[PDB]
RNA sequence: GCAAAGAUCUAACGGAGAUAUACUCAACAUGCAACGUUGGAUACUGGAGCGGGGAAGGAUUUCGUGCCAACGGCACUCGUA
RNA sequence: GGGAUCUCGCAGGUAUCGUGAGGGAAGUAUGGGGUAUACGGGAACUCCCAUGCCGUGCCUCUAGUUUCUGGGGUUUGUCGAACGGCAAGUGCCCCGAAGCCAUCGCACGGUGGUUCUCGGCUGAAAGCCAGAAGCCAAUCCCAAGACCAGAUGCCCAC
RNA sequence: UACGUCCCUCUCCAAACGAGAGAACAUGCAUGGGCUGGCAUGAGCGGUGGGGCUCGUCCCGAGGCGCUGAACCUUGAGGCCUGCAUGCUCAGGGACAC
RNA sequence: AGAAAAAUCCGUAAGC
RNA sequence: GAUCCUUCGAUGUCGGCUCUUCCUAACCUAGCGGCUAAGGGUUGGAUUGUU
């Protein structure tokens, strides 16, 4: 038999942060044009879609499928720094970094434990000698040691939280990340860098519509667990004394002592994961531009993206939204990271082109039977409520 | 071949027969392109070829070894559609080991899924759902 | 210091009002308005303070004991409601002194151990003597429409 | 897609929900029957008549 | 470890067993937890009964007033102490 | 400047974004299509399509689960009856949200160097090519007792 | 001294206990309304019913019909809506820093 | 007491 | 088999189940012309306490 589980995501721990961070970058082309490479989204839920399938050769091919998908909000970011790297023989070592000259209550929130019952002085010696003469100065050495020693720019950006107006995510400070910016020359790198300066970006200019993307998150905690749950060991007989949910035999008499491949219990869930290859569906505007958001070609229902009822447990989708195949690592209201991909994306699958041709939007509490609350009325009639309400407007 | 069935039947399970051949039963031994794996019983799914052996019906076909075609499940399997779909009994047709069908009749329908590997099968069902 | 935190730099930035009614005015519609297009923290503008609240006061309050008890064991569900209840008008009152009446007990214990009803009427009376509250059962014949008021 | 109805209550089952079911004694001109949630096949099973469950379109259409 | 024999809640009296502060301060965020009697509520035993009488064995354990150091494997203002 | 019968006290605190030495480490197997003829019955590579096992997740759909004792039904006892219920350590039966969960459902599972068996090129061994495995690095998981003079926000001190 | 951090208090993406993510007059909490879903037509009253009892009427009677897709439940280890309505908050307290 | 630091301004171990 | 060195004020005895790791004189998979290669795999049942 082979071992169950695989020893390279050891140790099972928690994981240090909530959010999703990158650990590495896709390579950079000098050749392209420079662009951004990452962007923080919200999860808030699922539902499926029906498409037809061009895969010539197959025994699907223009027929029509049922995918699951997932659907994560994303309101625009807002970019406040610039940082620069050099290499040195041992390791990447940071030059410095250069601020915009205003930033956000929801940015200097990131720094306090208790804002509101504090002086807020975060920032303002910060901006007073920016304005003076000599902070020009230190700012214009700043990035000619960018210009002439680094091999790396990335940005300093952070979320809105004000713009994503959920009653469940219940943080007011900001996420903050860096973003690499590839493609180009160290100059031009840096020209992108100062003209997205205290600027807001949104999502479709970091994604297009039939790409793909990896994810990083955090997946969902459960606690202590035991081997069988953990790790997928086999239960014992039932005849067996003092518990059927162990590992039989821990080791040999020799080595005398237990050895790290050896299943055991503890924390299951709350890791760090990456995620390769989701293929991105739809990028959707938000609800005040386009309110049909969920209509297509074949289907042309006046509907939004949020189900009846609401997404359970997050509420409504108010901003721009990006539908995603599959599933990702984590509950709702979690806040994740979409990076450009790294494989190679050369399969026919990975370049395929998609259209959507129904969404799903009937309710996800029971068993949903309407796509929109027309159609509920429309099955049912005026009810006795309805009867009552109208004879006391009418008196 | 096909898409994925879930497996219905593992070794052990006795399933009607819905030829004419005279035989009633069909009793799995073991199922065609199993690749093992510890303690795992051997299952089979729509379309797949058993190896069977008749335990009641005319007496001489039973105490030996045969060959069967499974066309009916009671498990539900989802296709790639989305629809989910099941039957109200299990049922199996004996065959030769190339696949031709020994008897000349099926009493029920018989599944797409097992239709579309054994063409001769199809020649003969009643109706394919 | 909270006069300077109050109205000051908060009252000033109210001036976006000013802002937004010259940028509406101007003939522009269908615009993304997010800032004051308005003050915010509406327990800024609609608490009126009026004012440090007397010592003997009266109140008439509904509390939905079915979401406090939701697959606690059967033997303990009325036990639980008591604590619970004076728990309740406790954090509402600022009292550590809250005596249950006679007939609000009958009625938490009139179906037994494990039938406690899911809603219960109460009227509180704050007492000095030293605060303390007693808190007895107002019988309704439903609940519907009913909220929270002074007597 | 298309859009089917329930077998029993007439309900509309839209693209991925509801179960399907082939009987043995199966009609020639319907193979093949559709359900949208676990209550209806049990009633079905049960074999009792639409006209007498007070939330069918069969019901509404007789009483209504 | 003190998990068989389902289970207690409430008010008023009693008690040193409290409503026990350096001040500011209405009050909560700085005296907790636990006890007896009476009334009310809710349960259990269920006539092969945690009912009412006797033999063998025990020998003042019976009753009233007090008391609460030790003992009643937690506690007592109570006790076959 | 206090302590004890000399001693330190005379300086850091808090909050973000990162680096990455070192350690771990993973994907594997079967079938078909096409080539589809070459050779004289029967080939092969490029390339497409599925599936088995293993791994890491998820809960839209389908299935399992109910102490939401949610709504209904039904038996014996019981409060004078109806109502409301209650007791039978959850009386029992049907349907049942949310949550959890299944190879019983669904998604995803990457790239380069180096050498050996061996085949070569110059060339009297040596110098230079190609090169299944394997090995090393990267992607992936943990990471400063690896004591980071990496960057940065605010206060104090000098 | 200052910046600040922690405890008490509140929330649940976390959780054996520590630790975590948050908020700190905030649609924060409470109750109500609307939505979304579950079950399957409440209490009460009234003019079809196998039969039966008294003076064409008046009564006993399981079940049925009407008011009635009624009635009840719906966030709570923690469904939605204030880019739906009201009520409560009235100098937050303590310890370190020192 | 040892820096994978540095050697009117800014830009040039230069002319600057 | 031989032996009798340790242990007789005691080191729990066959088989199976469960779980991890290592070797090669290579069954399959992979390359060559018999050689290289220990990386990944190596099943489920009737009778028998069995191996
Ligand atoms: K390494
Ligand atoms: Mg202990
Ligand atoms: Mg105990
Ligand atoms: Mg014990
Ligand atoms: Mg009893
Ligand atoms: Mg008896
Ligand atoms: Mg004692
Ligand atoms: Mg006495
Ligand atoms: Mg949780
Ligand atoms: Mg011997
Ligand atoms: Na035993
Ligand atoms: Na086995
Ligand atoms: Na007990
Ligand atoms: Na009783
Ligand atoms: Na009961």
């Amino acid at each position: 038999h082979p071992r169950h589980g695989h020893l390279g995501f050891l140790p099972r721990k928690r994981s240090r942060q909530i959010r999703g961070r990158a650990r590495a970058f896709p390579k950079d082309d000098a050749t392209q044009k420079p662009h951004l490479t990452s962007f923080m989204v919200f999860k808030a839920g699922m539902t499926h879609i029906v498409r037809d399938v061009d895969r010539p050769g197959s025994k699907v091919n223009k027929k029509e499928v049922v995918e699951p998908v997932t659907i994560l909000e994303a309101p625009p970011m807002v970019i406040v720094g610039i940082v620069g790297y050099r290499q040195t023989p041992v390791g990447l070592k940071t030059i410095g970094t250069v601020w915009a000259h205003h930033t956000s209550v929801e940015f200097r929130r990131r720094y306090y434990k208790n804002w509101k019952q504090s002086a807020q002085l975060a920032f303002s010696r910060q901006k007073q000698f920016a304005n003076t003469k000599e902070g020009k100065v230190a700012e214009a050495r700043t990035l000619n040691a960018f210009a002439k020693k680094a091999s790396v720019i990335r940005v300093i950006a952070h979320t809105q939280l004000r713009k994503l107006r959920n009653h469940r995510v219940g943080v007011k400070k900001a996420h903050v990340q860096e973003i690499q910016v590839n493609g180009g020359s160290v100059a031009a790198k840096i020209a992108l860098a100062k003209s997205l300066l205290e600027k807001e970006v949104r999502v479709d200019s970091v994604f297009q519509q039939s790409e793909a993307c990896d994810v990083c998150s955090v997946t969902k905690g459960h606690g202590t667990e035991g081997v069988v749950k953990r790790w997928g060991v086999a239960c014992l007989p039932r005849k067996t004394h003092r518990g059927l949910r162990k590992v039989a035999c821990i080791g040999a008499w020799h080595p005398a002592r237990v050895m790290y491949t050896v299943a055991r219990a503890g924390q299951h869930g709350y890791h760090h994961r990456t995620q390769l290859n989701k293929k991105i569906y739809q990028i959707g505007r938000s609800v005040a531009v386009e309110p049909n958001q969920a209509t297509t070609t074949y289907d042309l229902t006046a509907k939004t993206i949020t189900p009846m009822g609401g997404f359970v447990g997050y509420g409504t989708v108010r901003n721009d939204y990006v539908m995603l195949k599959g599933s990702v690592s984590g509950p709702r209201r979690r806040v994740m990271t979409l990076r450009r991909p790294m494989a190679p994306q050369t399969s026919r699958q990975l370049k395929e082109k998609i259209v959507l041709k129904f969404i799903d939007t009937s309710s996800k509490i029971g068993h949903g039977r309407f796509q929109t609350k027309k159609e509920k009325n429309q099955w049912f009639g005026p009810l006795k409520k309805d009867r009552i309400r109208r004879e006391e407007r009418l008196r | 071949c096909r898409f994925r069935v879930s497996v219905a039947l593992p070794v052990g399970a006795v399933v009607n027969c819905a030829d004419n051949t005279g035989a009633k039963n069909l009793y799995v031994i073991s199922v065609k392109g199993y690749h093992g794996r510890l303690n795992r019983l051997p299952s089979a799914a729509l379309g797949d070829m058993v190896m069977c052996s008749v335990k009641k019906g005319k007496p001489e076909l039973r105490k030996k070894v045969l060959n069967a075609v499974i066309i009916r499940q009671r498990k539900s399997w989802r296709r790639k559609d989305g629809t989910v779909i099941y039957f109200e009994d299990n049922a199996g047709v004996i065959v030769n080991p190339k696949g031709e069908m020994k008897g000349s009749g099926i009493a029920g329908p018989v599944a797409k899924e097992s239709a579309d590997l054994w063409p001769k099968i199809s020649t003969h069902a009643p109706a394919i759902v | 210091i909270i006069d300077a935190r109050k109205k000051a730099a908060e009252s000033r930035k109210n001036r976006d009002d000013k802002r937004w009614k010259r940028v509406l005015a101007n003939m522009d519609e269908e615009k993304r308005k997010k800032f004051h297009g308005v003050r915010g923290a509406t327990r800024a503008s609609l608490l009126k303070r009026t004012g440090r609240k007397p010592d003997a006061v009266s109140m008439e309050a509904t509390i939905h004991l079915s979401k406090l008890l939701k697959k606690k064991t059967f033997s303990k569900r009325a036990p639980l409601a008591i604590k619970r209840i004076k728990a309740f008008v406790g954090r509402l009152m600022k009292t550590k002194d809250n005596r249950i009446d006679a007939s609000l007990n009958t009625y938490i214990w009139h179906k037994g151990v494990k039938g406690v009803p899911g809603r219960v009427r109460v009227l509180i009376q704050r007492k000095s003597e030293h605060f303390y509250t007693v808190i007895s059962n107002v019988p309704v014949a439903s609940f519907k429409g009913l909220t929270t008021k002074t007597v | 897609m298309r859009t089917i109805e329930c077998e029993f209550s007439h309900f509309a089952v839209h693209p991925g929900h509801g179960r399907r079911y082939v009987p043995f004694a199966f009609l020639s001109t319907k193979p093949v029957l559709t359900f949208s949630r676990p209550k209806c096949f049990a009633l079905y099973m049960r074999k009792k008549n639409p006209r007498f469950i007070p939330w069918t379109r069969t019901y509404r259409r007789i009483h209504r």
